[PDB]
RNA sequence: UGGAGGUAAAGCUACUGAAUGUAUGAUGGCGCCGGCGUACUGAAUACAAUUAAACUCUGAAUGCCAUUUAUUUUA
RNA sequence: CGGUCGCCUCCUAAAAGGUAACGGAGGCGUACAAAGGUACCUUCAGUACGGUUGGAAAUCGUAUGUAGAGUGUAAUGGUGU
RNA sequence: UUUGGUGCCCAUGUCGCUGUGGAAACACCUGGUUCCAUUUCGAACCCAGCAGUUAAGCACAGUGGAGCCGAAUGUAGCUGCAGUGAGAAUAGGAAAGCACCAAGC
């Protein structure tokens, strides 16, 4: 009765890349620090934002973070860092 | 010369035939292309150099290479290896080649009837595919594995097909 | 670039009308004994 | 037994078959439809047996139509095996019938023989049924 | 195919998009246009979509290559005291009368 | 393992100062580069040495 | 207060597969003087209904993130 | 006994993240001195027709199409000048 | 306001069809004399200019053909039979605008 599948098929698994929304609209950000990490481009660089070509979208200036729709059918979300009032 | 005859008399005759108020709407000719390719063999057997020789001695510009848009090898086509050559001729050499084609040596086969039936895609096109190249006078000897004609495909600025018929009939093309 | 082209007098016993505008300069006295006047398709 | 030709995978999830119907509640071609009061699973052999039974007693002018199709695979490991060690093999095909789902629709033949035949065919189904009239 | 005129607009669009994605500095641009029989330039501003100045054949220009198109707007620009702008190659290459325009802009006190 | 990474040397220093990825199955020529040296503090032609 | 989102539900002429009946017929076969009635197979052009964890042209609630505001706090 | 032991992609995974089994699919122990950078030019796969050896499309020209094109590599995301 | 350039937002902005204009301009166009160029072709790019052009791109009138968008009634699922309320379908609209510049004004 104890006799089962030997040489079982793929049961392997990778790790989990800790990405997502590290920041959100409503928190002041220091320059240089990360905002969002993503595999691909589901968020696009708008104004005052640095794009490192390792799937990196970080803040390039000071201010407050906002998210706006864009694209054909609001499929794209562009991150913006609006500057503080002067 | 025949350009000074054409653009002085036949253009006016065509524009009076179909009463038009536009001089650039009449069936005219501004560009022709002649292609070449060897699908029968890829092996360097009087190829890629014989095409250069024949196109230099028949046309007014050197051959230009291009590779296939896909990779189909059921008849041995791999590893890139561009085939054939192309000349998209323009300017005065266009009409020089036209005069060489029409009124020099095409009258060499008794039943040369051309192709006036089923040669239109619908946007003002014409094609002539012949089997012999030695049919021309300006040919060399012992520089070819097997004689093969050059397909000429001419396009114009008129999308309509009736004007293409008028253009072909104005230069006395076979029916 | 490319070898220049020119025209030499065209000769034909069935044409008697020279077709000499621009063929090439590499040859001399282009001549063909059959033309379109004797050819029914190239006649009116 | 209408076996699928090709399938992307081999051992998927079965179904979450509770809740209302995803469709098939409408009657399209037949004059009498056979609806179900709840959902369960239907195996392939039962469908073929019911179809041949309903067609054998059917006349020569009426027409019948099936609204379901087995699209779920199932695993049944052989006997005496322990719990665990991978997944088993496919043994049959299962069609999913949610609540308020119509299975058969028939038309173009007198009504009394049709209600009798639909009863005799639905007796072969695991789920208690109900006759439903042609929708205009 | 294309209209042979939309090509220059496509070049303009792609170049301005690349620049505005890359130009983190805030400088106004000296846009250029080379039509068939005329040329026309505009000192434009981005981040506001407004125009600072323009010089065209419809503006002060005689029958027309010409060098009378470059130094006219540099004095207006220095009157607005910018003197540090970004240049646009337009739908043409940096050649011909465009080079004369660029040199006339450079010489008068503009740093691009 | 499959050794494919090689060194690079400064001809004006005869030291080891660079590590390149140059397999030997398709590149039979030596890499004559122009690399920056922190001892010469400038750009110098660099040859192959290992 | 707004967003980050593809989850149940629904959708399959909006894809990928699967897949049901109506409608016309491609390319082959068959009889035939350049064309054929095609008893045949039957690309899809439109119509009506379906199915999915590795289908998504769409699309919630709860929940998570910070500030606006009030309350308890020395955590 | 069998297999597995490290890493990478997806689903399981329940709309932030993570979240299991001897759960389901797969792969990797790499290549390129240019497939890198810059400037510039430029952009689908197919469909249909036309035609020399050439059928089912080889090669091309033209309308066509809205990514079924490409992306060194298993998959996802992404990218239509 | 006539039209050219023109940015924002990206098929309620478009695809496609029929007609009317281009004075000044914008595109065609005469050509490669030269800067320059082509995997070769003044095709493309670039140079000095108009004999003609409304035919073409652009606009102005109509066209719901395509595509797109889409209310009200109710509707599964949802948090505790009460809020919550999509997708599908449908009335139905839609021939885009918002800004800036220099003339004809």
């Amino acid at each position: 009765s104890k006799k089962g599948v030997g040489s079982t098929k793929n049961g392997r698994d990778s790790h989990a890349k800790r990405l997502g929304a590290k920041k959100a609209d409503g928190q002041m950000i220091r320059t240089g620090q990360i905002i969002y990490r993503q595999r691909g481009t589901r968020v696009y660089p708008g104004v005052n934002v640095g794009l490192g070509s390792d799937d990196t979208l970080f803040a390039l200036s000071d201010g407050l973070v906002k998210y706006q729709k864009f694209g054909p059918k609001q499929g794209k979300t562009r991150v913006s860092v609006v500057k503080h009032k002067l | 010369n025949l350009k000074a005859h054409y653009q002085k008399t036949i253009a006016k005759e065509l524009q009076k035939s179909f009463a038009f108020s536009s001089i650039m709407q009449v069936p005219r000719l501004e560009k022709i292309v002649i292609n070449m390719g060897v699908g029968d063999a890829i092996r360097d057997s009087k190829f890629l150099e014989s095409a250069l020789n024949e196109l230099h001695l028949i046309s007014g510009q050197k051959p230009v290479a291009t590779k296939a848009k896909n990779a189909i090898s059921t008849y041995k086509l791999r590893a890139g290896q561009l085939i054939g050559c192309k000349v998209t001729l323009r300017g005065e050499r266009m009409w020089a080649f036209l005069e060489k084609l029409i009124y020099v040596a095409l009258p060499r086969v008794r039943d040369f009837r051309g192709l006036s039936l089923k040669s239109f895609d619908g946007r003002g096109n014409y094609t002539i595919g012949i089997k012999e190249q030695i049919i021309f006078p300006e040919i060399v000897y012992d520089d070819i594995k097997r004689i093969r004609g050059f397909d000429v495909t001419l396009v114009t600025s008129t999308n309509k097909d009736s004007e293409a018929l008028a253009l072909l009939r104005a230069l006395n093309l076979p029916l | 670039f490319h070898f220049p082209s020119q025209s030499v007098s065209f000769k034909c016993a069935s044409c008697s009308n020279s077709f000499t505008i621009e063929s090439t300069l590499k040859q001399k006295e282009i001549t063909i004994d059959i033309c379109g006047k004797c050819h029914p398709f190239y006649i009116g | 037994m209408l076996q699928p030709k090709r399938t992307k995978y081999r051992k998927p999830h079965n179904v979450s078959y509770e809740g209302k119907a995803k469709g098939n509640s409408y009657v399209a071609f037949g004059e009498y439809g056979l609806v179900a009061t709840k959902g369960n699973w239907i195996d392939a052999r039962a469908i073929e047996s019911a179809r041949i039974a309903i067609s054998k007693c059917l006349g020569k002018t009426g027409k019948m139509w099936i609204r379901i199709f087995p699209h779920m695979s199932k695993t049944k490991k052989p006997l005496e095996v322990r719990m665990g060690s991978g997944k088993g093999n496919p043994e049959f095909w299962v069609a999913v019938v949610k609540q308020g789902t119509v299975m058969f629709e028939v038309a173009n033949i007198p009504e009394s023989q049709m209600i009798k035949a639909l009863t005799r065919a639905g007796h072969k189904l695991p789920v208690t049924w109900k006759i439903l009239k042609r929708e205009e | 195919m294309k209209t042979r005129t939309e090509q220059r607009r496509l070049r303009h669009k792609r170049i301005v998009k690349k620049i505005r994605a890359t130009n983190h500095d805030n400088r106004v641009v000296l846009m250029v246009i080379k039509s068939l029989n005329h040329i026309s330039v505009q000192a434009w501003d981005f981040s506001q979509n407004i125009v600072l100045a323009s010089s065209s054949s419809l503006a002060l220009k005689l029958k027309n290559n010409a060098k009378l198109v470059g130094q006219d707007i540099a004095d207006k620009l220095v009157k607005l005291k910018l003197t540090n702008v970004v240049f646009d190659t337009g739908g043409s290459k940096y050649h011909g009368r465009i080079a004369a325009l660029a040199e006339a802009a450079r010489e008068r006190g503009l740093n691009f | 393992a499959v050794k494919r990474s090689t060194r690079l040397g400064c001809n004006d220093c005869r030291e080891i100062n660079y590590l390149t990825f140059k397999n030997v199955k398709k590149n039979p020529e030596k890499l004559a580069l122009n690399k920056f040296c922190s001892r010469c503090r400038k750009v110098v032609v660099h040859k192959e040495v290992k």
